[PDB]
DNA sequence: CTGCCGAAGCGAGCACTACTGTCACACCTATTTTAAGCCCTTCAATCAAATCATCTTTTGGTTAGGATA
């Protein structure tokens, strides 16, 4: 049955229909209220649960078949008192030297050392982005009903990695990471994608600078698809889009290429919930036709009432790789705009220029242009990463 | 089979027979005159100038 | 109280490589000696592809040579 279970430790699970495993988890969870979105009551210190012991009592009693005496004596003993070794108005800028722990002493060994001047600072640990755009979301509420998550709706995490991989280590890898429900077609995914292969492109205009194309690459080109359990999920609400699986279908199954068979369907015709995907098993997206995408679905749960509950932001970006400004090599400190190829002024080809540095450089007051080279214009990944 | 642009090989290495079969012959005339080819079995020798011809085409 | 001969349907001849009873002679290997070439293993000397350590080229931020707004 749908029990998601380690295919490698840690690394990949067992395939599982989402839609059924959703249902197993509201099954083990629907009436008891624990996958609701409504704020419940919190834990507190003895000497404050007077107020909340009428409410609570019955129920502890209820649920462990013990006496109400009993859940008082219960709820007494498991006060937080005995627990919090820290008052409420501690400060946690400091480690607290009343301890014997030994994490806490090897915090004490990391914050000795970055104490003098050439090292004290509050700068960033390891990175920045997650809490970033967790505080910006978590615990939120939309502004319009109809934005509203569904209690006990699936949340599905998805990682998208770029088209500029580092091809020098393997470890880690370049991607940012989206929130998507279970409810939610493909078509919503699709179109929340703003990586820069939307915004490629082209034409050589070493003569006239001023007349780059009109179109980019996402107003003339709008083929897409994923790929998930042999299955191509390809767009074609627009004429623009074409069914670019097929041509992948007839060179593969022409030959033993190392793929099984697979089959075409469109992509608004399945939900997250259709799915039948795995656990940190990669699997493939692709648009433009020449941008691939490595998709991960690192984790999936229910929703939680402290989550983000802001369907306006969803798809929601929480987790995102940084990318590096290709700047211009004349003055090697500006991002570049343009590219030129054959270009007798450069030192080597292809060179990247600025705008600055390319308009005055290869062209008089007049424009006319100076020299041997051709010219493109250039987008840079980096930038709009 | 280098003579045919089959699926089980790249294109890369496809290349004219014509002027593969002269270098192969003149290859092994090279060899034959130089007393490598008396005394021992023709078909490797063979087969080794077709790679000396095979790398001679395409050295990239 | 027994017996002859017709009617219709059958048929013919022409159109300038499986075993067995023997039998002697093949098959078979006892070793010698070269002269250049042999197949496979099997390790050792040399090599070159890939990985680690460190100098250095450049991409975000701090400093005090350097500046407007
Ligand atoms: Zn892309
Ligand atoms: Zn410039």
């Amino acid at each position: 049955c749908n029990f998601p279970e380690y295919e490698l430790p840690e690394l990949n699970t067992r395939a599982f229909h989402v839609g059924a495993f959703g249902e197993l988890w509201r099954g083990r969870l629907r009436g008891a209220g624990d996958l609701s979105l409504r704020e419940p009551p919190a834990s507190a210190l003895p000497g404050s649960q007077a107020a909340d012991s009428d409410r609570e009592d019955a129920a502890v009693a209820r649920d462990l078949d013990c006496s109400l005496e009993a859940a008082a004596e219960l709820r007494a003993v498991c006060g937080l008192d005995k627990l919090k070794c820290l008052e409420d108005g501690e400060d946690p800028e400091v480690i607290p030297e009343n301890t014997d722990l030994v994490t806490l002493g090897v915090r004490k060994r990391f914050l000795e050392h970055r104490e003098e001047t050439i090292t004290i600072d509050r700068a960033c640990r390891q990175e920045t982005f997650v809490y970033e755009m967790e505080s910006h979301a978590i615990g939120k509420k939309p502004e319009n009903s109809a934005d509203m998550i569904e209690e006990g709706e699936l949340i599905l995490s998805v990682n998208i990695l770029y088209p500029v991989i580092f091809h020098k280590h393997k470890e880690h890898k370049p991607y940012q990471t989206m929130l998507v429900l279970g409810s939610q077609k493909l078509t919503q995914l699709r179109d929340s994608i703003r990586c820069v292969s939307d915004l490629q492109i082209g034409g050589e205009f070493s003569n006239t600078p001023d007349q780059a194309p009109e179109h980019i690459s996402k107003d003339l080109y709008k083929s897409a698809f994923f790929y998930f359990e042999g299955t191509f999920y390809n767009d074609k609400r627009y004429p623009e889009c074409r069914d670019l699986s097929r041509t992948i279908i007839e060179w593969s199954e022409s030959h033993d290429r190392g793929y099984g068979k697979f089959q075409t369907a469109r992509m608004e015709d399945f939900t997250f919930n259709d799915l039948c995907i795995k656990l940190g098993f990669p699997y493939l997206y692709c648009h433009q036709g020449d941008c691939e995408h490595v998709i991960v679905i690192t984790d999936i749960r229910l929703v939680h009432h402290d989550d983000c509950l802001d369907r306006t932001l969803y798809p929601l970006l929480i987790k995102k790789h940084w990318l590096w400004t290709r700047k211009c090599f004349v003055c090697k400190m500006y991002t570049a705009r343009w590219v030129t190829n054959n270009d007798s002024f450069a030192p080597e080809d292809p060179c990247f220029f600025c705008d600055v540095c390319f308009r005055m450089l290869h062209y008089d007051s007049e424009g006319n242009k100076l020299g041997e080279f051709l010219a493109y214009p250039y987008v840079d990944p980096g930038t709009f990463n | 089979k280098l003579f045919q642009a089959s699926p089980s090989v790249p294109a890369k290495y496809v290349e004219d027979k014509e002027k593969m079969l002269s270098r192969t012959m003149q290859l092994v005339e090279l060899a034959n005159e130089t007393w490598l080819v008396t005394g021992r079995h023709p078909l490797p020798v063979i087969t080794a100038a077709t790679f000396l011809a095979w790398q001679s085409l395409q050295p990239a």
